[PDB]
């Protein structure tokens, strides 16, 4: 039952997402709704990014969720899914617009478990699984990176013996006089302290584990004719497969509904109680893992952490950054609430009163300890940052709905007020020298350095009048009207309010008489409908010229804090500074709301008696008047970026899903659920500024207007240089050579230079698949999802390290193993280009060698389970025993092009390990 | 319906708040504030990262990759338009040039009587905005010229670098500093404050680099304008100077000692300080990347053989004009100028006069592993037990950068002198002299090398005869080059002189032999002599913005 | 001419676990009630606090620590404690009239 | 379920204290009164100027 039943509509089944066992409700449907793209990391808690529709906006595009009629925009990772009666996904702006002026980004309806009328029920769910490392990069080890750093050598041509790095090189040449390596040594101890000794790390094993994941659920439900209640006790806990990163929660949700003066009033309340404590991995312990090479041990001959010595590059150690960000907790308390009354003056008349209330409250408490490996140090630096935040919002809906059912004509009117208020605060302490160096001892109060407060607040509010109209004739022909009246606090009193209408239109064909004979043809309608929707989603401050007094106290990397404190006296400290204010960004009053029109065109179809469904969408999407932050000229100096409304982004798309169930003589029961979608993204209108920088695309070669949101412009590479007769017929380029990557004259000019680019970077996949198969057979119910990418590009991070020596910011950092293919006289037949120490031919430039297919067709959840037959649980007095094992991001296919490994994460973020699940379920 | 008015930003002031008097002073240190936290690591007011294509010094850093962009620039090969590096510093002045303009907005609405020092104020955030259009325009030959306080933002768009020529453009750069030394006061209390003999010292440098015309659309030195002379040498007056109470230090040293921070030669500097309340002091983070490996990390601006061999002196005292880079510097044969352990610290010698620190030819000291050689810079560098050394996540120290000094002074005097070649040839002579006597002078910390090292210290001033022009400007080069080593001048002189090209080949040519950075190196005659407009801004301001000749 | 903000933060949490077993006999005119019981309790405070000076507006809009251009202070504290009980209660009563 | 709602302006100037609460009791008998599943929860947000 679609609660719209006019617009593009997705219907979410709950009972398959419980199936895969996910933290976070979203990331389980990561492919299970046309036109929905789910992107997560693979971290412990369910944090994912979710883009509705494709990029129909420059600023934020997160969606607005929307539980138990409550509005908001947090993730879901942060809340107990497990206890979500149904799910849906409003992507059409006519259908979203009644619940919410947030509505440009798409809306996604949640609906929490209640007391069924006239019977008691209990749940109680047990899962226990085990996270292993799958997508584990292949690095140099020693033996490897003394092979690779000696074909560098030789190809350079400099002796590969003077590489101080303790190696001897024990090498010749062959016939041919190509240079062969022999063999090598190494010195016992990198340093001459005799501090750190060689030895043959795995640093990518070191730093990983095999992560357990534990959840506990407990729901009870009960339902009356005079109300209903429902309580549910969740515990969840997820440890990272790296080191030292964990993630837990508590949840408790309780929701009740009292019907009094016979049926006439009513007062409902759903209230949920969240407490997640997690230590998140720091930033880039996978980029420093693959950097540091495998020479460097775990622990030094004092039983210290072991560091880079002499030569060696510097690289932190992972593991000893893993140790000192294990006391980096953070706890978050989330506070979902929300308490409704009704009351019915007749049959058709309904008054709401609805308060919704969500409080946020995050508690952290960073350490920064003394450090010493190698030559890495931080100078003996001690520091405690204590850090607290409260987000607190507030919703206030008044709704007057009316019904009549005259003759064939059925009419509902609705009008509706509502008030949101957030607010948000923050503030920190920071405390140095301490002395004992442990959690314990480490506070702001032991401290005995110098200390810094930081503390900051905002907040906005925002006005709705919405009124809604439907008419629905002969059960056949359905209209609807909707007008929106919405105003915020982020723009001025002359741009404050904004009018959006939407209207939709839908004809029931299987309902009109000329097609009575079509018994086949169970049911066909055709939906159309055209909507405009406001999107605000902007800084608070947008329109004041911001001052700050930025003293300086704030810390920041390469001394470019921009702080206003000078020693105008000339006495080199020593005191509190003269200081003064800086322009943080020019105001706009002429600011105004981003008009987001969508037009939507739907078919659903249902054939072989409700066995055969399906929907096809149509969708047009084209956002004008874009809030945009475009920055400055240039000459404006600090401050010149300014919030405008001149930008333009179109969207036209395709959905398609289908569902097919049916029984089998033998007792099989299949269902089969495909899903299908594909969409193209265009800016049409941005300012010249922002093209010009090339925030949203274009590197800041060409401009990004009239291109797909994203795409990148870089050189094309041609292959590579295999002899000397090649780099002199091809056109001349600053660092040819023979094994150098050849670079495409597109201009024909004879010469290769910064004007040899085109549009090489396309993030739109030609299409996104999913597949849901379900089938039953003797109490064993089996569910395998399989989804798919196709026609995507990506940009691979991992490539520019993995296909290249000393292509870095700094040298000598490890690689990975198939750099060892690379081409020489020895081995022509590779692509790889050949190994060098100097980057004369400048290969770190953006272009099409680091362009990679990322098409994939990942299993993302499999599950078999046995439920004990009727009679044994009814012997037992058990209503319901199950019990079943999982395996989740267990198998995947991927592109030959893709040199790489996990399509889905091929840069160096979190990885995305397999998940082996064993779970049970009793009904008390 | 207060509603949606009730909730007002917090912690900001609004744009039309900032105008108000009880603010404008705060303004002020702000426009100070932007030259001591307003420089990156990659980007640093001094220059330096941008002097490397000078024959001075290497790059330092791992490797050619580490900073690629400034290693296309050094060997003046491979230098594209899309350059971060020349995309922020463009930023970074025009950041400074905006909070000046601010600064002078704020004072421009202000009565005289009830703020008597406004005249001084504006003088001095005139200053501060010539100073950083002048070092625009030594990085860009075209540079918009925004010296209009009472200007809207969306006229900024209709900037242009093309509406001066180059003569215009100096003009109106030299206008802020005539206004300064017309308005600022003979001696400030405060010695981060402009002085009237800074502002015309630096009027006087833009003069005379006014005077080298560089007219037509190429970069070719197309004569010599004698009343550009004419005011350098008014503006040089030494009764100026003795009226503020500046002068040359007894030791060169002083120059870049903590010990001696704001002396006498310290016309203007950069006041950086620390423990001031701040996350970790207002350090000289751009010269983060220049400490020595033996701290642990950075290595950058490294000294050159060639700066070494040029320090290098005869049995007479004197520079060898020919032979000084035939071969290289021997401590235990060959005479040095005393300057050269004030600037380069070679090996086997204490690090910054501390004993328990020397240099030697390992992975301790040098980064590339003898790539770019084992020469350490000493003049921005600090020792390690001077306790004004912090670790910020970049090895960076309180030493004040100073922008002026006197001994500049005295060598602009001397060009000026010279190239009017209408006598007073001889005070120019006189002014070498005096330069080389106080580098003779220069030996308090370093006496002990003769019988340590065994360092023969001889340098004589030159005698006092009739001298050609082309010998007399022969001798202030090389005066110029052994006394701002490693201080990030030596590139805009040579493009100033308009030899830059020759020079720059000659030592591609004698460095590739000792250097492989240096195989593929080469400068173009009218093309590498000055940074490219960003292709950024070009695109930003269509049909407003040029490209520089050869590009 | 003294200005400056406190900005103070306060937790306390307690959790307390109970597990009690009981049982009831009305054998003849005895009644007979025999409970035992496990408790644990915890219960962890912590508080932490910054301080700003040299504010220039002087409201409660501008005073905010990143506001300020003076000397910052860093306060903060934590303690906790536990409690472990094992407690048992018998009751008896003879014919309504003895406890 | 209780939504209760206080406030109180002191005699003395410039103090007051407000406070909001809400108040959820349940209990649920299932298996024949065998099993019994009980909660009670409150949440109170008061603010004083003293
Ligand atoms: O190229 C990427 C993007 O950078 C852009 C942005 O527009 O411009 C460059 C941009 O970057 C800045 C940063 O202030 O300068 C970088 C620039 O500086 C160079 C010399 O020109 O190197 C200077 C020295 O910096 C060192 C430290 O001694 O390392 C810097 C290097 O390390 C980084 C992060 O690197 C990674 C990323 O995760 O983290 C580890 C450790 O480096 C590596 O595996 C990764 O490469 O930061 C250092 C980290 O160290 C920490 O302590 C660990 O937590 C943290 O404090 C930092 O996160 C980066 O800053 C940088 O890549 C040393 O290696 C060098 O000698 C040159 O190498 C480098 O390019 C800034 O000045 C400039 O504006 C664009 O070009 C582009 O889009
Ligand atoms: O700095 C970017 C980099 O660091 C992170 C934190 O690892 O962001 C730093 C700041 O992000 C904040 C501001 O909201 O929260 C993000 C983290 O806190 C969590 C706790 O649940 O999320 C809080 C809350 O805000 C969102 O993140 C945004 O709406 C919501 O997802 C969520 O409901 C947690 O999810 C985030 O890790 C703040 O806490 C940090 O100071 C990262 O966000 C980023 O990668
Ligand atoms: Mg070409
Ligand atoms: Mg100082």
């Amino acid at each position: 039952r679609k609660a719209d039943l006019t617009g593009a509509v997705s219907v979410v089944k709950v009972d398959e997402i419980q199936k895969q066992g996910e933290n976070n409700p979203v990331k389980a449907l990561q492919g299970r709704v046309p036109g929905m793209n789910i992107t997560a990391d693979g971290n412990p808690s369910g944090s994912a990014t979710v883009r509705i529709r494709g990029i129909g906006t420059l600023n934020n595009n997160d969606p607005l969720y929307i539980i138990d009629g409550v509005p908001t925009k947090a993730g879901m990772h942060e809340l107990n899914g497990n206890d979500i009666e149904s799910i849906q996904v409003l992507k059409d702006a006519a259908s979203a617009s009644i619940y919410g002026s947030r509505a440009a980004n798409g809306v996604i309806i949640i609906t929490t478990k209640q007391g069924k009328k006239g019977q008691i029920k209990i749940n109680f769910d047990a899962s226990v699984s085990a996270s292993m490392y799958q997508s584990k990069m292949n690095v140099l080890n020693t033996e490897q990176y003394g092979r690779a750093m000696w074909q560098a050598y030789v190809n350079d041509g400099e002796n590969p013996n003077g590489n101080a790095l303790g190696y001897a090189y024990n090498w010749g040449y062959n016939a041919d006089g190509n240079p062969v390596l022999y063999g090598m040594t190494l010195s016992k101890y990198l340093d001459s302290k005799n501090t750190m000794p060689v030895a043959d790390t795995d640093w990518f094993d070191e730093i990983t584990r095999t992560g357990v994941i534990q959840q506990y659920n407990l729901s009870v439900s009960n339902g009356s004719e005079k109300g209903s209640s429902f309580f549910s006790l969740g515990y969840y806990k997820n440890l990272g497969v790296i080191k030292d990163t964990d993630f837990d929660r508590f949840s408790a949700r309780m929701n009740s509904d009292y019907k009094l003066i016979d049926d006439i009033l009513t007062i409902g309340q759903h209230f949920t109680l969240n407490r997640t404590s997690e230590v998140q991995a720091p930033g880039g312990i996978i980029e420093t893992a693959l950097d540091i090479p495998s020479a460097i041990p775990v622990y030094a001959s004092d039983g210290s952490w072991g560091g880079p010595v002499g030569g060696w590059p510097d690289r932190r150690n992972p593991r000893a950054v893993l140790e000192y960000n294990k006391d980096n907790r953070y706890t978050y308390w989330r506070m979902f609430g929300d308490a409704y009354v009704n009351l019915t003056p007749f049959k058709g008349f309904n008054l709401r009163s609805t308060f919704g209330l969500d409080y946020a409250n995050k508690q952290a408490r960073y350490f920064t300890y003394p450090y010493q490996e190698g030559t890495q140090t931080n100078n003996g630096k001690s520091a405690v940052e204590a850090k607290q935040e409260h987000w607190t919002k507030w919703m206030w809906n008044a709704i007057a709905t009316y019904q009549l059912e005259v003759g064939k004509h059925r009419g509902d009117v609705m009008i509706g007020m509502e008030l949101n208020r957030e607010d948000d605060s923050h503030f920190s302490g920071y405390k140095e020298d301490f002395s004992i160096l442990t959690p314990d001892y480490m506070w702001p109060d032991a401290g005995s350095g110098t200390a810094q407060a930081y503390g900051a607040g905002e907040g906005y509010s925002l006005v709705s009048f919405f009124g809604k109209m439907n008419y629905s004739y002969a059960d056949r022909y359905l209209l609807s009207l909707t007008l929106r009246r919405d105003g915020s606090s982020r723009f001025g009193k002359n741009h404050r309010y904004a009018t959006f209408p939407s209207v939709s239109l839908g004809w029931r064909i299987t309902q009109e008489n000329f097609m009575k004979e079509l018994t086949w043809l169970d049911d066909l309608k055709l939906r159309a409908s055209w909507g405009q929707t406001g999107n605000q989603e902007i800084s608070n401050l947008a329109r004041y010229t911001i001052y700050a007094p930025n003293y300086g106290t704030t810390d920041s990397f390469g001394g470019q804090s921009y702080g206003t404190a000078y020693d105008i006296t000339g006495s080199n400290g020593g005191g509190v500074l003269p200081s003064g204010f800086k322009r943080n960004q020019i105001g706009n009053d002429n600011i105004k709301w981003e008009t987001t029109t969508q037009t939507n065109v739907g078919i659903d179809f249902s054939l072989f008696k409700q066995s055969l469904y399906g929907s096809l969408e149509y969708y047009y999407k084209k956002a004008t008047d874009i809030l945009t932050e475009m920055a400055g000229v240039g000459v404006l100096g600090e401050g010149g970026s300014r919030w405008i409304n001149s930008g333009a982004m179109k969207n036209q798309g395709f959905e398609f899903n289908l569902g097919y169930r049916n029984k089998t003589a033998f007792g099989l029961t299949y269902d089969l659920n495909g899903n299908i979608s594909t969409y193209r993204n265009e800016i049409l209108e941005l300012p010249e500024t922002v093209a010009a920088n090339g925030k949203f695309g274009g590197n800041g070669v060409k401009s990004v207007v009239g291109h797909t949101y994203g795409a990148q412009v870089g050189y094309i590479a041609d292959g590579i240089f295999k002899s000397q007769d090649e780099v002199d017929n091809h056109a001349t380029q600053e660092g040819a050579a023979v094994g150098r990557i050849r670079y495409r004259d597109i201009d024909h000019n004879g010469v290769i230079d910064e004007r040899d680019q085109n549009w090489i970077y396309d993030p739109t996949p030609s299409f996104s698949y999913g597949l849901n198969i379900y089938l039953e057979y003797k109490n064993f119910d089996l569910t395998m999802f399989w989804q798919g990418v196709q026609g995507v590009d990506i940009i691979s991070d991992v490539k520019k390290k993995s296909d290249f020596w000393s292509a870095s910011n700094v040298g000598f950092l490890n690689k990975g193993t198939r750099l060892l293919n690379a081409w020489s006289p020895t081995n022509p037949n590779s692509d790889i280009p050949a190994l060098t120490r100097s980057d004369t031919n400048n290969e770190q430039r953006v272009s099409t060698y680091f362009v990679e297919n990322g098409s994939f067709l990942k299993l993302r959840n499999i599950q078999l389970g046995y439920t004990v037959p009727a009679v044994i649980s009814k012997k037992m007095r058990m209503d319901r025993l199950r019990f079943y094992c999982s395996a989740q991001n267990l198998l995947t296919i991927k592109s030959k092009n893709f040199t790489g490994e996990d399509p889905e994460n091929p840069n160096f973020s979190y990885p995305i390990p397999v998940n082996i699940t064993f779970g049970l379920n009793i009904g008390f | 319906d207060d509603f949606l008015d009730r909730q007002v930003p917090q912690g900001i002031v609004t744009g039309d708040q900032i105008a108000s008097p009880e603010y404008v002073d705060n303004l002020v240190i702000s426009a100070y504030a932007i030259w001591a936290t307003g420089d990156d690591i990659n980007s640093s007011f001094s220059l330096w990262n941008y002097d490397v294509r000078s024959d001075d010094c290497y790059k330092g850093g791992s490797g050619t990759e580490d900073g690629g962009v400034f290693n296309a620039l050094e060997i003046s090969k491979g230098i594209n338009t899309t350059d971060w590096n020349i995309n922020d510093i463009w930023k970074r002045l025009y950041q400074c040039i905006t909070r000046a303009n601010t600064a002078l907005q704020s004072l421009d609405q202000m009565d005289e009587k009830t703020y008597p020092l406004k005249n001084q104020r504006i003088a001095e955030m005139r200053f501060l905005r010539g100073h950083a259009h002048f070092m625009l325009k030594q990085l860009f030959k075209k540079i918009v010229i925004v010296n209009d306080e009472n200007m809207e933002p969306d006229a900024y768009n209709e900037l242009s670098n093309t509406t001066y020529t180059n003569d215009e453009q100096w003009q109106k750069i030299a206008d802020d500093f005539q206004f300064a030394y017309d308005n600022l006061p003979e001696v400030q209390i405060e010695k981060g404050r402009p002085a009237q003999a800074a502002a015309a010292a630096y009027l006087a440098k833009t003069y005379l680099y006014k005077a080298y015309r560089q007219d037509g659309a190429d970069n070719a030195l197309t004569g010599i304008n004698e009343e550009d002379l004419k005011q350098v040498v008014k503006y040089t007056d030494p009764l100026i100077m003795a009226k503020g109470g500046y002068g040359l230090e007894t030791d060169y040293s002083m120059n870049f000692l903590p010990q001696y921070e704001n002396g006498a030669e310290s016309v203007w500097a950069i006041q950086y300080s620390i423990n001031d309340g701040t996350y970790n002091g207002n350090l000289n983070w751009g010269m983060g990347l220049t400490t020595p490996q033996i701290l642990g990390c950075c290595d950058f601006h490294k000294p050159s053989q060639n700066l070494v061999n040029a320090f290098k002196t005869d049995s007479q005292g004197k520079p060898l004009f020919s032979t000084y880079d035939n071969e290289n510097y021997e401590v235990a044969t060959d005479n040095v100028d005393p300057r050269l352990f004030h600037t380069v610290g070679m090996p086997g010698f204490p690090y910054k006069y501390n004993e328990g620190y020397i240099i030697q030819k390992n992975d301790d000291w040098s980064r590339s592993k003898g790539l770019y050689g084992y020469y350490v810079s000493l003049k921005e560098n600090v020792d390690p037990d001077c306790d004004c050394l912090k670790k910020g996540s970049y090895w960076a120290s309180s030493l004040n950068h100073i922008v002026i000094r006197y001994a500049d002074v005295l060598l602009m005097r001397a060009e000026a002198l010279i190239q009017l070649n209408d006598g007073r040839i001889t005070d120019a002579i006189s002014l070498i002299n005096e330069v080389r006597s106080r580098a003779a002078g220069s030996t308090m910390l370093i006496f002990n090398y003769k019988e340590d090292y065994g360092v023969n210290f001889k340098v004589t001033p030159y005698d006092l005869k009739a001298y050609a022009q082309d010998e007399a400007m022969k001798m202030l080069k090389w005066e110029r080059r052994v006394e701002f080593g490693m201080e990030s001048s030596r590139f805009f002189d040579l493009v100033r002189w308009g030899e830059a090209k020759d020079v720059i080949n000659a030592y591609y040519v004698t460095e590739a032999s000792r250097c492989s950075i240096y195989k593929n190196a080469g400068f173009t005659e009218n093309k590498n002599e000055y940074l490219p407009v960003p292709f950024e801004q070009i695109s930003a301001s269509n049909g407003n913005y040029t490209q520089n000749f050869g590009w």
